[PDB]
């Protein structure tokens, strides 16, 4: 009679890597790296992602006309860009700071637009109907941005305007405003009437006057001129006032921001589909809960840590030997 | 069939509730056991798929007696319907 | 291989004991069978979550982390802030390949630890009852019914008992 | 007669954890984790933090008027500001690179200040006495900075000044000044007379001009004219050339910078107290040779690394089974 | 737990052997008495405070270490700065508590290792001047008086002088 | 009759560090630390390194007359300054932007330099002679940089001018060029004869206008004037367009830029010499395929890990006991 | 030093083996010499070739990283430069000393466990027909020639053959 | 009293000079020291809590053996008072 | 001589040819084969330094066998021409 110690062994065709040799077959291994996803952007929360599509965060938020699809929007889980965002300022310029603006906006989960100064009753001794432009069509016509207004000369004056907005939103407001420079001093005439015209805007924290540049560049869009955008953020209960003799593209609309945390821009070019994740990244999401994954280093939610492996698997059962 | 297989093998999973958290706490990690029974006929593989799915959903340690008694019945009832 | 009991003095596992990591094949008189070791089992399975949990619970599932955007004079700031994110991720990619290589190795010794202690468990248990045929295989020197068994396995195998009996047969 | 190998137990309770298994307990142990501190704040190399209390570091600098007791300080291990540093600049405007300035003085260990130009000999065709607001009382009265001198018009007039430095204390020296920007064209006048005011500033390194923007803003205490601080460090042996027209707010007094390094600024509402450490951290000091501590990531001097563990503790001898 | 010996085929501690980690106890005719082994206990030690030494070393002191200020206008490179102190910090957290868990495995199977080749060493000093009882005990075959003990534990016990006494009482 | 179980063991005289022992003798061990170089600066990929001497790179690329060696060079595998390169800007002013130039230049493998405006034909109606400074001097007479050319009043009289140029390179131009601000009105009427002059610069990403800062100054290198340096990057198809009523030193050559990896600048006092490389450090080369190094964490090309370790053997064999 | 066999129950290395790393000493009426065993040889330098490929490849050869430059206002922006690259450096020496003084404590432990494998190995295919003296030593009670060696080091050593012989002379 | 033995422990850990450092270098040390002394009876835990003690301040194994010399003289000179 | 002697051994190094290369892509690794070839008289050393040689040049390792085989040539050939 006899008995004898053993051990299990099974058909069981799992591989892992040790120290002292490779490929080693196991009884029972675990995966630890996700390396799988489902090529589709996602909800996070249940709110559906904010699809840019061909604009970008300028085009956006000073609505250019190519933009209307967003006009509606107001809450997001995040922002998609794509590889065709190219409609931002469709006159030509430069958006001053404009990637501490799209910073700000990585922590922006939704937003309250409102007409901070109504065009119809605001402006009662300035032309706000002759500033649209051949650079921003729509429709074939001569528009504009949908957030901003292009002040012109009534008749043949530009008095001195002074316009303030006090927050009473009860949290940041986004302002944004452009300073157009023509390319020549008669072009200036024409617009605006006064050759030594400024602009200056001042709030608790920001501070600036501008003074129109006037000289030949190159065109852009047909046009030899060029606008400057800017923005703010108006803290609560602080005023913002606009002062200028010239080139002002005063404020329309302007956005209440609600902060959030865990939002994000990403670029994509994955179709939006109405499936729900935890974790979004830039190739689709992943429904994982596994430690690591090496599909993509940007991600939105909670997501497995990103590692460059193509395999990780720990063994937990024993060398396999039937 | 598996339509009512699969609704009850779900309604214990989460019922088995091993942390206290309700059964309805228990949905994802449930499926992933359903599926798991699917893949096997021997109680010990599948104790120790489950054992695992909860630790990666929970950070926590089932028993692995307790497990081995959850498999044990999900088992029996797979061949007592086939 | 540390301990040389798996892939060693034993040389092969059995692919017919399907209810646990380690065990016994007996044949008596009275008939065989496989019979897993729960104690065994039991006690390498919390020891193997428990390696596995450390290892996931201490990786900080990753929150929002998206990239930056920086203008064409903020090159520097541009390249600082790239040569973080290379390097975090040189080392985690690292730390990870690396911390399974190595763990790994130390699983499958934990295996070969626990066999080997089983094996030895049960020698010291019969002592000169049996002799050791040298591949985890005891011969007994007297007859032992499965009631025998069963108390070997669970460790209450009594040895005054069959020293008689066996001290005869043997010599 | 019999012998047996045995091993040590005995009533020890400390635990530990393993990678096996958890809560074992075991004969010896060492922690590794320093987790407790004394709440106080201390020296360092025995020399006392400098305390800003209600002043920051801009109102310590400029010497507002609120901030009299700093006016001795000279040497300081590190600096502390509390949840109440609110008095800065009390004329409204903007502090220029206050941040770098900040950075800069995270490295000085001492200072001797000196007065730079006397406010009695160096400008003897200015008015060095009106120049006081209601925006820096100090004991109810219009007040001033008292490392800065206001200077305006003469009678009627304010003529072109100039006035140099040649710094010969062998080494830094911190300059700070500002520039005036009145709100009104009127008052620029009742000020400084010219209404096409500058102020020029250079040495070897610094080289600025600075015009005055005259335009109404929100009053802040009371205030809708603005004043810009600036600040520059001039190297041994080189000149600062002041030149103004106008609206130059001078310096009085400058600081001859000492350089140490592990000073810094930290912000802290724990009580200064005269116990001496080695080790500083914003809840409290730690006196610890251990190479961990949970206690604060922020510290001053030689500290155990932080981590956000809450135990850490290394098994020595064996597990423990009486 | 690795090599068997500690709650392992010897099952307790003394709380009664307080001058070292490992050592004997004795029993005769002459009296009883608790032993600790310097030799096993003096090799342990000056290992295990290399092995802390080496981990404690490693760790640079941390010298100053505090905030930088940035402007709402520096919010990028504010982020960036807190991206960096975040990820050093979930590193040093992480190799920390995971060093001391993969440490202490190795310690205390350290002492499990010291422990079995302590009773090994004097099972192949004594031979079949004695039995294994299986407990860590060892049951002699002949009168070993306080002086013979001595010898053993410092190594030099002589088997040939008793081997003939132990050979007559054993059969 | 006896068979004996042994290990081997030689003479070695290797030791390793293990966590329980330290100065461990093994039979066989592995250095995985390379801590030798052999002191040169070589050549990577066969391609020599730009060696600048006593130039640095705003000398270079200005073409400061102390530079004439370097006016030949176009490609390199890097560029090495020493702890002499003091040449750079010889008239007194401000380099705008310079550590960003070096950052883009610290990708630049290779360049063909080019006569953008040819000095005798762009200019007809401008004084470009009378464009010297003993500031710069060369062969001890008044000189200027060679890839810059000052533009001065012909006659008493400087025109608007306005030039622009085309980049059919096919690749990125770098553009320099200065603007002057003389110290007194009536250097800058000798000068340029226009008080009021400007200079304005635009291409699609750049535009920028200026005007002179008259003011005294401390004299440096014997000038109470400055210069300030300016550069852009004018991407391919794009269009330089420089405007100006005076104070505009205009570009002469400029730079297409041919873009590589791995390039970099470095600053060593070690001598340059014809051997090759594949890594390359500050303190000389190193010919290994050891993981790490200490030799030094600055390198160029394909480098061993720096650590600040003295030795890490690992060992291979076994504890060595003859 | 965990298994016990090198520097343990055998003592000392023969600075006489040089065609391996174990191997044995014979010694009958035909002649004596040394014998490295391939087997156990090629099994730990795989092992350890292996273990060193592992470490090396996980290291990113360091491309091309040069030091940036700021100016006198980018302090700040200078220091986080230098924070993140001093950071990483505390890690990658600290890693690399430390994972080098860990792997140099189980290499030389893997190669304590090839030796008394071996060792165990050749006990227990020669049983009754040797003593073990305690050395790494095996005493037969039987003649064997060279030819009966070279079956004990390639595995192939028959007992029962000599289990007779040995049986006389041993009692 | 302790006062007096308080201040001979001291002087006496001080002169230990396991480094060559002088009397006056170990003075955090040897309270640590002193204030273990007062928590055991085994000259063995002693021991190894002077040798931790001196392993953190210094970074330096000193020899058990002469540890556990210190140790013995300072334990049965508590119970020597006491 | 050596002149010559080091002609062919670097040769055959090259001709080796553990990764299917050609002959020409070791000779770095060859003259370190060389070089500690006049190092050493036992294969076993030499079957070591090239195993590590090729290891760090090509993160790849090498049959021991194989590589004990080249080196027995080398040692033979050394002796041979010595
Ligand atoms: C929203 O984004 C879309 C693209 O994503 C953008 O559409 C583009 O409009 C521009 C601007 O007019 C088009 O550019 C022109 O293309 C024609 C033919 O291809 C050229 O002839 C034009 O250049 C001529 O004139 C230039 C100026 O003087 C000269 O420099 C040049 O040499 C030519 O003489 C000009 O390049 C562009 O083709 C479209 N693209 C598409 C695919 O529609 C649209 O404008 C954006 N809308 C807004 C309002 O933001
Ligand atoms: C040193 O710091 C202290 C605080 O830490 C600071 O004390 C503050 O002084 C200000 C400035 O005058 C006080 O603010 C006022 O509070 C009263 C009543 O609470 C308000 O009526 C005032 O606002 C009125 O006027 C404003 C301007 O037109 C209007 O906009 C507003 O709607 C009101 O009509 C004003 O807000 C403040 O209360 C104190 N705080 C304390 C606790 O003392 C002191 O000024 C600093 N000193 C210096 C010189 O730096
Ligand atoms: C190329 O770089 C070299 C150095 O690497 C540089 O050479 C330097 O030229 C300067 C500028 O003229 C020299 O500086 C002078 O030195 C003399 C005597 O040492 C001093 O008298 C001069 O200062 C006087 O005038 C100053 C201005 O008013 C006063 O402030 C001062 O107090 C004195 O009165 C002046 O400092 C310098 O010595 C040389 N150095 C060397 C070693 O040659 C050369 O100019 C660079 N060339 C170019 C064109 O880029
Ligand atoms: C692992 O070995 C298997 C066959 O057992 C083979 O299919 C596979 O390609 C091997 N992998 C590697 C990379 O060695
Ligand atoms: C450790 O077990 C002890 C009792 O032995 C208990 O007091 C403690 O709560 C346990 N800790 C954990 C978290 O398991
Ligand atoms: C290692 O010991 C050797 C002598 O065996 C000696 O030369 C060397 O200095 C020792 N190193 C250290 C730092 O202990």
């Amino acid at each position: 009679d006899t008995i004898c110690i053993g051990y299990h062994a099974n058909n069981s065709t799992d591989t892992v890597d040790t120290v002292l040799e490779k490929n080693v077959t196991v009884t029972h291994s675990v995966n630890l790296l996700e390396d799988s996803h489902n090529g589709k952007l996602c909800k996070l929360k249940g709110i559906a992602p904010l699809q840019l599509g061909k604009c970008n965060i300028a085009g956006w938020l000073l609505g250019n006309p190519e933009c209307d699809l967003l006009l509606t929007a107001s809450s997001w889980s995040y922002i998609v860009e794509t590889s065709n965002s190219e409609n931002g300022t469709c006159y030509p310029g430069d958006f001053i700071d404009y990637e501490e603006l799209r910073e700000q906006l990585s922590s922006v989960s939704s937003f309250e637009k409102f007409e901070i100064f109504p065009k119809t009753s605001s402006w009662p001794n300035h032309e706000t109907t002759k500033g649209v432009t051949a650079a921003c069509s729509y429709a074939g016509a001569s528009s504009f941005y949908r957030n901003l207004l292009w002040l012109t000369k009534k008749g043949s004056s530009y008095p001195k305007l002074s316009k303030s907005y006090v927050n009473n939103k009860g949290k940041e407001v986004l302002v944004l405003w452009g300073v157009h420079h023509p390319p020549t001093g008669t072009d200036q005439q024409s617009l605006y009437q006064n050759a030594d015209a400024y602009v200056s805007v001042g709030s608790s924290k920001y501070n600036r006057r501008f003074t129109p540049e006037i000289a030949a560049r190159p065109k852009v869009r047909d046009q030899a001129g060029r606008m400057n955008y800017y923005w703010t953020l108006l803290e609560p209960g602080d005023t913002i006032t606009f002062e200028a003799t010239g080139n002002l593209i005063a404020p329309w609309y302007a956005f209440a921001l609600n902060r959030g945390s865990g939002s994000g821009i990403i670029t994509s070019d994955a179709p939006v589909h109405d499936c729900n994740t935890k974790c979004q990244t830039p190739h689709g999401a992943i429904n994982s809960s596994l430690p690591f994954q090496n599909i993509h280093p940007v991600t939105i939610g909670e997501c497995p840590k990103y590692v460059r492996s193509t395999k990780l698997r720990m063994a937990t059962g024993l060398r396999n030997i039937p | 069939d598996g339509q009512q297989l699969n609704r009850l093998l779900l309604e214990w999973i989460g019922a088995w509730d091993p942390f206290g958290l309700g059964k309805d706490a228990y949905d994802v990690e449930a499926e992933a056991v359903l599926q798991a029974v699917y893949e096997t006929e021997s109680a010990f593989d599948l104790a120790m798929r489950i054992m695992w799915i909860y630790v990666f959903a929970f950070n926590r340690p089932i028993p692995f007696p307790h497990a081995q008694k959850l498999a044990r019945r999900l088992l029996e009832l797979k061949q007592a319907a086939s | 291989g540390l301990f040389g009991a798996i892939a060693g003095f034993i040389e092969g596992g059995w692919t017919g004991m399907i209810d646990g990591w380690y065990g016994y094949h007996h044949q008596n008189e009275q008939g065989s069978g496989y019979a897993a070791d729960q104690k065994s089992t039991q006690n390498a399975i919390d020891g193997i979550t428990n390696k596995v949990n450390s290892v996931i619970e201490k990786m900080n599932t990753q929150f929002t982390a998206v990239g930056k955007e920086f203008n064409n004079l903020e090159r520097r700031i541009e390249n600082l802030n790239k040569k973080v994110d290379d390097g975090f991720l040189d080392i985690w990619t690292y730390n990870a390949e690396l911390l399974v290589l190595l763990e790994n190795e130390r699983t499958l010794d934990f295996h070969d630890s626990n066999v080997r202690n089983l094996y030895e468990k049960v020698k010291s248990q019969l002592k000169n009852n049996a002799k050791e045929i040298g591949n985890g295989c005891f011969e007994f020197y007297h007859k032992c019914d499965d009631a025998c068994m069963e108390s070997v396995r669970n460790g209450t195998y009594d040895y005054p008992k069959y020293s008689e009996e066996s001290k005869l047969n043997r010599e």
